[PDB]
């Protein structure tokens, strides 16, 4: 998701 | 571990002309009671080429804040115009929401927003100085920026 | 049995600055989904003199509203100054909060604030004519008056 | 006359959860240089059926005290709930700021506080021994009920 | 004025 | 009078 | 561009 | 204003078996002359799902730092495989590369690697534990997500 840890980058 | 997580952000009234205010549902977990207060911002970047141009649409101190999850509507009046720089005004720009915790910013959601006139005459022949009454405010939604910064909970 | 309860409204940032916002959070339950949005205001009484004095500071339609509990964070701008009469400046007025569904106003939360000085000598002997940037806005938080009309809401 | 006169008393970090320190900011003229310490103190009252109950929360001896404006902001721990009757613990209660010249108190500053849970499942269905880690603190600071007493100053 | 319009509010 | 004569 | 000041958001 | 700045980075040597070292061409500006090294760094991501599982693949301290425009190649092993929780090795995770300025991370650059099998037989039928010297790394390079912070530069 957008707000999931796929945002580690 | 951060003790506040956003989990979600809505874009309300989005597209909407320039001059409506901001309206973000934003859905967030507490993972333990905080002692302080949230401060809640909506900064608009009114110029890409210069900070010197943010204009902070609101900043809110909210609290006591208890562990759960929370969901809220934050609205903020739009930019004053008369600080934006016409070269900046039609065509892509960012609006952010921060929140802060004991004086550390621990998370930033940026958005492009596309401001364009809707009449053709004005897409095709555009006013020396921008008209912000005929502007259209469309928030880029579906691509929401999210930075998060590692900060002393206690 | 009306469609919109407000359960709450907190004063957040009080006391502060004339020239700072206004800043409320509103909890309201919808019992069922409204087809229609939400209109908000904050209204400021100039002069408890003359109703002509009044400055609707921000107005806001928020929709569509689904079934449930919501909470919102509404921002306004200060009043303008220069609509004030200086007889009025220095002491206690009103700032109201209105919802309206429909063109029908179903409820009114009133508050008195008490607009003084902070410096000993401002307070003792005020300007001939009131100086803004000098005034302290406090809101008596703990004594809102709630009015709830009855309308059509379908 | 009296040579320390009190000019105003601002409330700090309000609301806040329970556990939170009390913060008062104070203002105050001493007329003429005092050659004794001002004791202050900062007193709760745990039970409006006792005063069996109050706690003192600070008392403090500070001085010399020389002819002049001073402010300062004056902290107190909270009141430690094992001592409150758990009747008292949801509900309004009273703090109280003293000030004491050689042994006489010249200055009481009372506020009302209301004690209620910041949750409101916890509001609706309290749990049957209070919880003060969840109870929300809020001192009515628009309304401080200051009382004078005639004390001799040398 | 507790009947006047300080009941606007 | 009633001891709210504390504040 | 990704490298200039539209990475403000 | 960041007395470093960061222009440009190019991704080398991509795509390429996963056990090939990591290849980076950076580029940036110094403003001014650092009294101080800049310590660079590249981090895979070991799994998405936890922190744990980060490793530091090379850490290089680089300077004196002259003003003017500077050129660095940056090389790092790959990971090591024994320390990848196996349902994160075959598919997307990410890899950074970040500067520190005495003590103090100013920039984080991210990007995206897909590691996956090239044989036709592996990418439909996977192995039930990832066999690294068949998989093919390739860094989503065109989508690099530039994070800057603000630190104290002397």
């Amino acid at each position: 998701e957008k707000a999931a840890x796929x945002q580690r980058i | 571990m951060a003790k506040v997580q956003v989990n979600n952000v809505v874009v309300l009234d989005n597209p909407s002309p320039f001059y409506n205010p901001f309206q973000f549902e934003i859905t967030f977990e507490c993972i333990e009671d905080l002692s302080e207060d949230l401060e809640w911002k909506i900064i608009y970047v009114g110029s890409a080429e210069s900070e010197e141009y943010d204009q902070v649409l609101d900043s809110v101190l909210v609290g006591p804040v208890p562990a759960g999850r929370h969901m809220f509507v934050f609205q903020a009046d739009a930019p004053n115009p008369g600080l934006i720089p016409d070269a900046d005004a039609v065509g892509v720009t960012v609006v952010l929401i921060t929140c802060t915790y004991r004086g550390q910013e621990f998370i930033r959601v940026g958005y492009y927003v596309n401001n364009e006139y809707t009449e053709t005459e004005l897409r095709e022949n555009p006013p020396v100085k921008p008209d912000f009454s005929k502007l259209q405010r469309n928030i880029l939604a579906s691509n929401p920026r999210v930075t998060r910064f590692h900060i002393n909970w206690e």
